[PDB]
């Protein structure tokens, strides 16, 4: 894993609406192949960089667990900040129509 | 083959085996007595009553 | 052996045509040993260039002439292993 | 990206608990090559000094018979040559080059005599030396820079960029994933901090054990290739050089 | 900072039992001024190490705030760890003597 920073400022400017106006302008003349060849290239160049920097290079998180604990921690905080938030809205809707608990509840019964 | 049968849920993360929740009338709590005072450590999220 | 024929462009193999003389290092010993360029170049026209490796500086040579230089290559080491074997190659 | 250089030596790194360190700057930063991906412009510059490299640019351009590229190199370059910072070729490498590519060796110990050990050859002086382009002699420089990637490289120094923005995104990560009791589950510390524990544990009292463990097979395959190649390419030496002698037939006939 | 991991460790020899056999019988012969001239020198030494060190060398935890973030994650974890509970503790036992709020109630009006 690298470059997190620059993925946050990636996510920032995507928010931005001028960017959205800069994007608009830039798409005149252009191909979905193209955008999407592009993405895959982008993808490909940094995981590229991982496999050819990790062998001489240490990042600053450096463990005895290397890159497996990076990618755990993106895990875990994909899971804490989309997940848990979805379960929470599930939860409180679930508490309006049925009561807590009330998907697990017993058939009615017979 | 008439009567209804009860959801299943079981996996390494989670199962729905370890309590029952009850009937739509006559419920009751899923957690046994020793950890119904730490209910909220059985939980992702937990929004407490209001008092 | 392998497939992978040096661009002698500059950008890659700096210095390549500019004099008519190849030099290379050779076994754990590393003992001298100079090609003439023009040698050297007949392998450019065996050379494909729709194929590039590592990092595009590599081109791979038609299999045809890849294999007829392996198979000179193999001849001779078996011919110094072996003691029969003749004295010329006449 | 592919792994340039010429070594066959297996080589791997252990890493520390610091970090590296260059000299203070206002206007510089160092980074990888390879993760900066830089430009020319991104590149950090300075100047260099002419005269020791522009007597054996006079000597070569009297011989080779071009004095106008000369004249012309050293009023560029009076008052120091400006060229980007980290474009170079070593001595060693540029004698390598040479040899290999059948320069006498009557230049060679010029160019011994001439330079220093650890002198440092840039684009300009390799172009204006071998009558080449710029161009290719910036992409050869860059090539040999990255089959020696753990040299990091000299750019210009950037401001961060988007930190309003980050600021807000990262609000809103904590504000979504602190908001719960992930950090306090039973989940959490019956599995996430035994299990992680436990294997950190491990992974630092046997660091070493498992990657010699696993790098076994390489090492003796790296060791296999390494002698099948020196004892094929001894045996076609020795028997070409036997057969060496076989033209003299038509001359004496 | 640094050294937080010996720092632990430290911990765990000196909550070990054996070590309290082990300290019993270094102490034969030793002197409390003795004592605490050692344990001042040591904390001496990694201040000092600090100080040095600061000049030339960098942390893994280097950032744009230096040493001073590092401080605030020490103060932080100690304020969690003892401090909270603490508060946890006396929640508890207000709770039980007085009621949820009982060491704010108003004077008993006259
Ligand atoms: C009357 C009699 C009745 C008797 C009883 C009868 C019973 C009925 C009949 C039965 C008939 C038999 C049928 C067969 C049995 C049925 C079984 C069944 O159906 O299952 C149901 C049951 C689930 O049913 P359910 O009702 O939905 O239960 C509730 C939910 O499960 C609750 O979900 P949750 O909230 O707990 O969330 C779980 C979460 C869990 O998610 C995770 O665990 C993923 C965590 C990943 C962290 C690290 C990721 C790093 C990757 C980074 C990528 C790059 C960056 C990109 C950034 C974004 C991505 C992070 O999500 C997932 O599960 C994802 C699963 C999909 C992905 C699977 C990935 C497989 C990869 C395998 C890799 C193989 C590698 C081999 C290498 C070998 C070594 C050399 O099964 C389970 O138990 C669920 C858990 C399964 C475990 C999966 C764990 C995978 C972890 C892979 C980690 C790989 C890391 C390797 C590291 C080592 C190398 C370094
Ligand atoms: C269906 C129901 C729902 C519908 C409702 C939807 C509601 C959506 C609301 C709209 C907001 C969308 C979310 C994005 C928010 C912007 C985030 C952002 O860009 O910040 C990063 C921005 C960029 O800085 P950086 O990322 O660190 O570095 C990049 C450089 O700055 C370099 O940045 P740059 O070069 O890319 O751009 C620079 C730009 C950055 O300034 C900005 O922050 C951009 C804000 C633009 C908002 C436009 C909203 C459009 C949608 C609503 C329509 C309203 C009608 C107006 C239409 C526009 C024509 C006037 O301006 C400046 O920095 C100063 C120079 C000024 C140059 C002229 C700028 C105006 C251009 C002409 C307008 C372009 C319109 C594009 C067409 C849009 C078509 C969809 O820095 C900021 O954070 C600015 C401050 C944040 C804004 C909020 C300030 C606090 C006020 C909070 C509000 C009060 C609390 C809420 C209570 C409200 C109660 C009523
Ligand atoms: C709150 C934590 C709990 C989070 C929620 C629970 C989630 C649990 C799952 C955890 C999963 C972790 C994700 C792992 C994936 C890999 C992430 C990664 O390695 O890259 C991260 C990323 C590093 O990016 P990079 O790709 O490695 O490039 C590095 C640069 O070249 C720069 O190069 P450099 O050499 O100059 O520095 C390298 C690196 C150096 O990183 C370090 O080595 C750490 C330095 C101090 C050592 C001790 C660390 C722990 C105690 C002090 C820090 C407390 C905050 C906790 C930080 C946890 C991460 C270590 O820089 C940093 O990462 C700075 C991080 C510290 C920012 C402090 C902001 C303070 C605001 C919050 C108030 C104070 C704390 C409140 C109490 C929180 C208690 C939980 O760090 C960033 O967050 C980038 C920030 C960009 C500016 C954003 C605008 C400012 C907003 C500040 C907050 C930024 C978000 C951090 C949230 C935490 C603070 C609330
Ligand atoms: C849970 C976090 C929230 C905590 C509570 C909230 C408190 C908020 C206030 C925060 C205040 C922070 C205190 C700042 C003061 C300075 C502390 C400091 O810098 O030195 C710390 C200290 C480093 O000592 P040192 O003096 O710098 O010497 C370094 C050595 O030479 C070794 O040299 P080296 O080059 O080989 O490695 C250098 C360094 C490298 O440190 C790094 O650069 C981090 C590497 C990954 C980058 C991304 C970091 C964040 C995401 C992944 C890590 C998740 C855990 C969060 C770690 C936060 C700290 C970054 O090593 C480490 O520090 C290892 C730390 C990672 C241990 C992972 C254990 C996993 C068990 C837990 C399950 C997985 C996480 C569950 C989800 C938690 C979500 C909050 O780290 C230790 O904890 C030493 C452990 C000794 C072995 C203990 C037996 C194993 C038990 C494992 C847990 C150890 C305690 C950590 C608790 C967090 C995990 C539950
Ligand atoms: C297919 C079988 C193999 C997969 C096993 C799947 C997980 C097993 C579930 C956990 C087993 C222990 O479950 C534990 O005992 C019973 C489960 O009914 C519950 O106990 C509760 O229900 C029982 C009813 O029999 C009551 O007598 C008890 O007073 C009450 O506390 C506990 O709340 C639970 O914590």
């Amino acid at each position: 894993g690298f470059h997190f920073q620059q993925y946050i400022a990636m996510a920032g400017r995507a928010i931005n609406p001028v960017q959205w106006t800069r994007a608009w302008r830039r798409m005149e003349g252009k191909s979905a192949t193209e955008v999407y060849r592009d993405a895959l290239a982008w993808t490909n160049n940094q995981f590229a960089q991982i496999s050819r920097a990790s062998q001489y290079r240490a990042w600053w998180w450096q463990n005895p667990l290397g890159m497996g604990l990076v990618l755990y921690g993106t895990y875990k905080a994909w899971h804490m900040i989309y997940m848990v938030r979805k379960q929470k809205k599930t939860a409180q809707l679930v508490a309006a129509a049925y009561g807590q608990g009330g998907q697990w509840l017993n058939p009615v019964p017979r | 083959h008439e009567q209804p049968y009860r959801a299943f849920s079981l996996g390494f993360t989670a199962n729905n085996l370890s309590g029952n929740w009850g009937d739509y009338i006559d419920r009751q709590d899923n957690k046994n007595a020793l950890m119904r005072p730490a209910r909220m450590m059985f939980t992702d999220v937990f929004i407490p009553t209001t008092k | 052996m392998l497939n992978f024929i040096p661009k002698r462009c500059p950008s890659v193999s700096l210095l390549f045509g500019k004099r008519p003389v190849q030099r290379i290092e050779v076994g754990q010993a590393r003992h001298q040993l100079e090609i003439p360029v023009e040698t050297i170049e007949k392998i450019y026209e065996g050379v494909d260039s729709r194929l590039e490796y590592h990092n595009k500086d590599y081109n791979a040579m038609k299999w045809k002439d890849f294999m007829k230089l392996k198979l000179d290559a193999y001849h001779l080491l078996e011919a110094s292993q072996s003691e029969t074997a003749a004295k010329s190659a006449l | 990206y592919a792994t340039l250089g010429s070594g066959w030596s297996f080589s791997k790194v252990q890493y520390t608990k610091y970090r590296i360190t260059k000299p203070w700057t206002t206007d510089t930063t160092f980074d990888d090559i390879i993760l900066s991906q830089p430009s020319k412009e991104d590149f950090a510059k300075f100047t260099k000094e002419a005269p020791l490299f522009l007597r054996f640019l006079k000597l070569v351009t009297d011989v080779e018979g071009r004095q106008e590229a000369f004249i012309q190199f050293a009023k560029r370059c009076e008052n120091g040559l400006t060229v980007e910072k980290d474009v170079y070729v070593t001595k060693k490498e540029l004698v390598d080059c040479l040899w290999k590519n059948g320069y006498t060796d009557t230049e060679i110990n010029a160019f011994e005599i001439a330079f220093p050990a650890d002198y440092k050859f840039h684009y300009p002086e390799l172009a204006v030396l071998f009558d080449l382009t710029e161009e290719d002699c910036y992409k050869y420089c860059i090539r040999q820079r990255a089959a020696t990637p753990e040299e990091l490289v000299e750019l210009k120094y950037t401001k961060p960029k988007n930190l309003v923005s980050s600021y807000g995104l990262c609000f809103l990560g904590v504000w979504f994933g602190l908001s719960n009791t992930v950090l306090s589950n039973a989940w959490f510390y019956s599995k996430t901090f035994p299990f992680g524990a436990v294997f950190y544990m491990l992974g630092s009292y046997f660091y070493r054990d498992i990657r010699e463990k696993l790098w076994k097979e390489e090492k003796s395959l790296i060791h296999t290739a390494q002698e099948n190649k020196n004892m094929g390419e001894e045996s076609v030496y020795k028997q070409m050089k036997k057969y060496a002698t076989d033209t003299k037939c038509l001359d004496y006939l």
